[PDB]
């Protein structure tokens, strides 16, 4: 009855807690947000459309060729 | 509802009311709201004889047999 | 406003008739119906019940001791 | 409608009878349908009968909310 | 049917008893489904009109519905 | 073959009814009408207070008796 | 719903509460609900006689049905706000 | 857990009800509804706690109950 409903909510909360522990483990194996490590990660799209848009050497010298 | 009043039709019941009234009568009718129809109604206050009375269910506090 | 912070804690209860209780609050609903354990009479210090259910109509005050 | 004719005297002085021989006089700040009230600058009169004799007590308050369920009557003084 | 009554006696002179015994005689300004009542030229008496006049409100009188035991015409 | 309380009150219309509050007070009169909440209209009510019982008043015309306080109805007084 | 709204603006403000059974209690309004129940933090004694049998208790829950009065300060409340809001409220 | 859930599963137990009038009702719970109306079998009602009528079945309106003493067995049962 009511104790079964409280056992349901406690089941959801506990499952979220174990999910949080697995989240911390996954973060240990992998990009921690507090350390700002998101900024170490490379992007291929940006540098590829950049490099292509540059005819192939930066934006500096594109006025020569 | 949790009380089946049908098994009490044509029996003598004891009904305590809000404000300290007692009524013993014979159960003739009932509704889902616990309104009763008592016959040979005697209201205990020590003794008073009303006849065919309608008890309001909103003020009913307790109900036993007699 | 909620009695959530009081769960499982000891409480003082003042009834509307000015009577006083001491108890562990275990359950409560929206109408202030309480489920209590190890209840005592504040004034009397007399043990009332190991478990008891108390209507909200009766309650005037619940305090967190 | 009687609850609208009460808005009529918002910010006007009112007289309020309560359960227990209590009386309030205040300026009407707020009410609802429950009769719940707020009064400002109010004085509350309590008529008590102790030792078989009648005394009336007083209590002043600059702002008070009144649970509406004890309210019996509202008029003007 | 009770509503037909409420609109049938508006403007008439009524007695309104409350729980306490107190009785109010006035002219019915307005009424609401919660039994709330508005009266004008009201007097209060205890139990009967023939008893001592306790108050005469020159102002309009709002009587709370939860408290009214009847409204009756004369 | 069920007997419904409100049908019993419906039958006592235009008859004499006793109405007993949850307090001592009683009303005897001619049952004019009633609603679903058991509010009640009486015609020429005798209002009583009960134990030597003093008869409070003799009403003339029509009374709306709040069904909020009604404990018992007796048909034909 | 109006007095719920009123009592919300009073949070963090010291109030005195008078209960029907002649109990008077000073406290900081921490919380309010739909029934006008009240939670008072840092409980204190206004009257010697009326005040009940407490002590360590500093946090209380008061049942709204049992209050008669809530005593306020005129500076806790904009009157014109109250008035125009009551005027707006519908009662039918 | 909630008082009502607690009651719904105490079905078949013994319990003691104190009513608002002082009457005490010892009996075995046979049914509860969402408004805490009860029906009990094997009943003994007392005029007050000082104590004696034995009744086969009793129905109790929930609005009339001050409190309900449960059997210590309750938590595990």
């Amino acid at each position: 009855l009511q104790k079964q409903q409280e056992e349901e909510e406690l089941k959801r909360k506990l499952k979220q807690e174990e999910d949080e522990k697995d989240k911390r483990k996954l973060i240990e194996s992998g990009p921690n947000l507090e350390l700002h490590e998101d900024k170490f990660l490379l992007d291929l799209s940006k540098f590829k459309i950049y490099y292509d848009n540059n005819h192939g050497y930066e934006w500096w010298d594109t006025a020569y060729l | 509802a949790i009380l089946d009043l049908a098994k009490y039709k044509d029996s003598k019941i004891r009904v305590k009311l809000m404000g300290g009234k007692l009524v013993i009568g014979v159960l003739k009718g009932y509704d889902q709201l616990m309104n009763l129809v008592l016959d040979d109604t005697v209201e205990y206050m020590n003794a008073r004889k009303l006849g065919l009375t309608v008890i309001r269910g909103t003020i009913l506090v307790s109900l036993s047999s007699a | 406003a909620t009695l959530k912070d009081y769960l499982n804690k000891r409480v003082v209860i003042i009834k509307v008739d000015g009577e006083c209780l001491i108890a562990s609050l275990n359950g409560f609903d929206k109408n202030t119906n309480l489920f209590i354990t190890n209840v005592f009479n504040r004034i009397s210090k007399e043990f009332i019940c190991k478990a008891q259910l108390l209507r909200g109509s009766e309650i005037a005050l619940v305090g967190l001791i | 409608t009687p609850l609208d004719l009460l808005k009529l005297n918002l910010d006007e002085r009112v007289y309020i009878k309560l359960r227990g021989a209590r009386t309030l006089v205040g300026t009407l700040q707020a009410f609802d349908s429950h009769c719940n009230i707020v009064l400002s600058d109010a004085v509350e009169t309590i008529y008590q009968l102790n030792n078989e004799e009648l005394s009336e007590s007083e209590r002043r308050c600059e702002m008070v909310f009144i649970r509406g369920d004890t309210v019996t009557l509202i008029s003007t003084p | 049917v009770t509503t037909e009554f409420l609109s049938d006696i508006i403007g008439k002179t009524v007695n309104v008893k409350l729980a306490s015994g107190l009785l109010y005689s006035g002219r019915l300004e307005s009424i609401d489904g919660f039994m709330n009542v508005a009266l004008s030229s009201a007097t209060e008496h205890y139990e009967s009109n023939n008893n001592k006049l306790l108050n005469k409100f020159n102002s309009d009188v709002f009587l709370r519905g939860t408290q009214v035991m009847y409204i009756s015409e004369q | 073959p069920e007997i419904l309380p409100l049908e019993v009150i419906d039958k006592t219309i235009n008859q004499k009814v006793l109405i007993v509050l949850q307090s001592n007070r009683e009303f005897e009169g001619t049952l004019v009408g009633f609603d679903d909440f058991v509010n009640v209209i009486l015609e020429d009510a005798v209002e009583w207070l009960i134990d030597r019982n003093e008869k409070v008043m003799q009403h003339h015309g029509r009374m709306l008796l709040s069904g909020n306080n009604i404990a018992i109805l007796v048909p034909g007084g | 719903m109006l007095f719920f709204s009123f009592f919300k603006t009073l949070v963090d403000q010291e109030v005195v509460v008078e209960l029907k059974n002649d109990i008077e209690i000073k406290g900081t309004l921490q919380s309010v609900d739909q029934f006008l129940n009240l939670k008072l933090d840092n409980i204190s004694c206004t009257d010697e006689k009326k005040y009940p049998h407490l002590g360590s208790v500093r946090n209380i829950f008061i049942r709204g049905s049992t209050v008669r009065y809530v005593y306020l300060n005129k500076n806790m409340v904009d009157t014109n706000l109250l008035q125009d809001a009551t005027r707006r409220e519908v009662m039918t | 857990m909630l008082p009502l859930y607690l009651l719904t599963n105490a079905k078949g137990q013994q319990m003691q009800i104190e009513l608002k009038n002082g009457e005490i009702i010892q009996g075995i719970l046979t049914n509860v509804d969402n408004w805490m109306n009860l029906t009990l079998s094997n009943v003994t009602e007392y005029s007050e706690e000082s104590a004696a009528v034995k009744l086969n079945e009793i129905y109790i309106r929930g609005t009339f109950i001050k409190f309900i003493k449960l059997q210590d067995n309750i938590i595990d049962k």
